[PDB]
């Protein structure tokens, strides 16, 4: 699982 | 290019399950939304450990998940480190993390 | 993007790299870079990484895991059951896995799945 801007 | 990253080896703790401790790692990725500093969050599991490399192999003992912190830049590492919901997402990562190394890295290309 | 998300849950194996015990540090990074150059165009392969390891902090918030010196981590990442095999199947990585043997003096990989 991720995010990132 | 000013990229920190951070990963880290995660040993569950005894007193978990595996799938205890899956359902934490999920909500140790839902808590770091918008975490001030941060750049990204990754966290996976483990599934599989083969064993024939081409090379000596290396026991490091069972490792159950992986984690990844980027921060952007020096700055937005001192955010964070400084941030009180960092702070209580730290908290959390007491509860369901028995063991872990943290490597800091380094690019090359 | 979409691309990061996807991407994100491609097959995906994580290396634990310790340099040969007789190769100098200053070697063992010239082969790094040398192994991610010759992983361009290699066959199957969606994507490569290859980082040195530049510290080892020890003050945890969570007990402190020994694992011994690491020096680099490693990491492919495969689209697809069939590319996987492609890149099994090339002569072309098995001259890559050659260039591995020379630099690498032991190695721990990893499978890793997604969760969210």
């Amino acid at each position: 699982a991720s995010w990132s801007a | 290019g000013r990229m920190i990253r951070i990963l880290y080896l995660l040993v569950k703790p005894e007193s978990m399950s595996h799938e205890q401790f899956r359902k934490e790692c999920v909500v140790h990725f839902q808590m770091s939304a918008g975490m001030p500093g941060l750049h990204k969050y990754e966290v996976r599991l483990v599934a599989g450990n083969p064993t024939d490399t081409h090379v000596p192999y290396l026991d490091v003992g069972r490792i159950d998940a992986i984690g990844e912190c980027w921060f952007a830049s020096e700055e937005q590492y001192q955010v964070y480190m400084e941030s009180d919901i960092r702070k209580a997402w730290f908290e959390h990562g007491k509860y369901f993390i028995g063991q872990l190394k943290p490597f800091v890295t380094e690019e090359l290309v």
